[PDB]
């Protein structure tokens, strides 16, 4: 059997999880069995098996009521928590009350089964551990696991418990903004206390955190954000733009044809990524609706206009976090970008102009920065 | 003609997608034969409903595989000069959509109440 391997860093995310390892003086972000550097935080229950990660996300359209995701939005919460009640109106899977605690309820191998959020997250963590072992060719037991800065005692404990159920020896639970600051070596910079703003914009979450680093100690000064603002909202604006354009060009409404909308949404998400490094993106979809070919393009300027209020709105939680931390924008020493949506040039421009032209910490892949810092912490604790 | 080496790259991508479509189409062909077999077969009625609803997982998997193919075809950008590629892309999308309509027919004949 396999030799004992190193300690790893795991960013256990809402929609995607990421695992890193510090080896040969650097962090290696580990690709999964499908070659992906992030793994969907998805668990599916079928008539014959349990699927985790990419294999679970890949069959979500075929088995929606038995494909669990967003377990992080439930972990460590009570059933009657405002967040649980609000989120369960949007999930296709059932959430039941078990003596005040939420449980996901699914059909598994023809039987009704219920699982606590930490059991679902333990399955995602088991997959992250296996991803590390498949790459290293060694057994992995030790890990640093990250959590949001706003997680209370119960949410932190439930995350630790998921790690324990997954067979991991959790070396430490550290905050996601702290892990991002660690990835950039912000604690190792010489001088007095450093005020750090972490700007975390993903596919479905926006979190601003202000930290003070003094003599290697991290203190969370404030947290602000928008729990459901992310990349998905920008894709929605692009889809609305193109549905309206098809109505103007062809006098046809494609919006009730689920497959035509999905084809358009997938092309939009891809065009949006193109717009972060090019000023224009082209889309060609043959026989989109009623045999009509849809050949179009969108400029970066048009994409920015469609989302202007949403991009501009990302500065409101920044001002709120600054107010709450009792700091002036001029007292921020470092700005860190986390989350794939921070790749948007207009978002970077607005944040840089707000901070009077100050350079942003963005060289580390924003989807990997948290796992990166966690893997640095894991090596230090080894 | 003015056939370019660059179009050969796009034609090769489309050929790979045609092969992938053929593999999914063979799975659909077996679903159609089993569906015809149940509709025109000698099973008793209660067993007929059950036998028909057992096709659900496979038909949904077939629909999803065809949708993934369409999304991959939708990543292609073919200049108007690449006429052969455009014709091949159009023919392939129409073939996948006709297969999706057959999948929808299977769905209309199973798990009914
Ligand atoms: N290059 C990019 N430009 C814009 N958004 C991106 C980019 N890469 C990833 N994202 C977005 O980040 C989110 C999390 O993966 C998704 O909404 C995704 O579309």
């Amino acid at each position: 059997s396999m030799s004992k391997g190193p300690a790893v860093g795991i960013d256990l995310g809402t929609t995607y999880s990421c695992v890193g390892v510090f080896q040969h003086g650097k962090v290696e972000i580990i690709a999964n069995d499908q070659g992906n550097r992030t793994t969907p935080s998805y668990v599916a229950f079928t008539d014959t098996e349990r699927l985790i990660g990419d294999a679970a996300k890949n069959q979500v359209a075929m088995n929606p009521t038995n494909t669990v995701f967003d377990a992080k939005r439930l972990i460590g919460r009570r059933f009657d928590d405002a967040v649980v009640q609000s989120d369960m109106k949007h999930w296709p899977f059932m959430v039941v009350n078990d003596a005040g605690r939420p449980k996901v309820q699914v059909e598994y191998k023809g039987e009704t089964k219920s699982f606590y959020p930490e059991e679902v997250s333990s399955m995602v963590l088991t997959k992250m551990k296996e991803i590390a072992e498949a790459y290293l060719g060694k057994t992995v037991t030790n890990a640093v696991v990250t959590v949001p800065a706003y997680f209370n005692d119960s949410q932190r404990q439930a995350t630790k418990d998921a790690g324990t159920i997954a067979g991991l020896n959790v070396l430490r639970i550290i905050n996601e903004p702290t892990a991002a600051a660690i990835a950039y070596g912000l604690d190792k910079k010489v001088g007095a206390e450093r005020n750090v703003l972490i700007f975390d914009l993903g596919g479905g979450t926006f979190d601003v955190s202000i930290l003070t680093i003094e003599d290697g100690i991290f203190e969370v000064k404030s947290t602000a954000g928008d729990t459901h603002l992310g990349g998905e909202d920008f894709d929605n604006r692009m889809v609305n733009h193109f549905i309206a354009e098809f109505k103007r060009k062809h006098k046809k409404d494609i919006s009730e044809n689920k497959r035509a909308v999905r084809r358009l949404r997938t092309a939009c998400e891809r065009a949006k990524r193109t717009l972060s490094s090019s000023t224009q993106a082209s889309i060609e979809i043959d026989s989109l609706y009623e045999g009509i070919d849809f050949y179009t393009s969108i400029t970066r300027a048009r994409f920015e206009e469609l989302n202007a209020d949403l991009f501009r709105g990302t500065l409101d939680p920044v001002e709120k976090a600054l107010r709450d931390a009792k700091l002036d924008k001029s007292q921020i020493h470092d700005i860190v970008l986390v989350g794939g949506s921070t790749r948007i040039p207009k978002i970077q421009k607005l944040l840089q102009d707000f901070f009077n032209g100050k350079e942003l910490n963005k060289s580390i892949n924003p989807d990997e920065a948290v796992a990166y810092g966690a893997a640095v912490q894991a090596a230090i604790l080894s | 003609g003015s056939n370019s080496p660059q179009e050969e790259v796009e034609l090769k991508k489309l050929k790979h997608l045609e092969k992938s479509v053929e593999k999914i189409a063979d799975q659909l062909e077996e679903l159609n034969k089993e569906l015809t077999g149940i509709q025109q077969g000698f099973l008793p009625k209660d067993l007929q409903a059950e036998a028909l609803c057992k096709l659900d997982r496979r038909v949904k998997a077939t629909i999803e595989q065809f949708m993934k193919i369409l999304e991959e075809i939708d990543t292609l950008i073919l200049p108007e000069n690449f006429k052969d590629s455009r014709l091949k892309r159009k023919g392939l999308v129409k073939k996948v959509q006709a297969f999706l309509a057959e999948c929808d027919t299977v769905e209309q004949n199973i798990c009914q109440e």
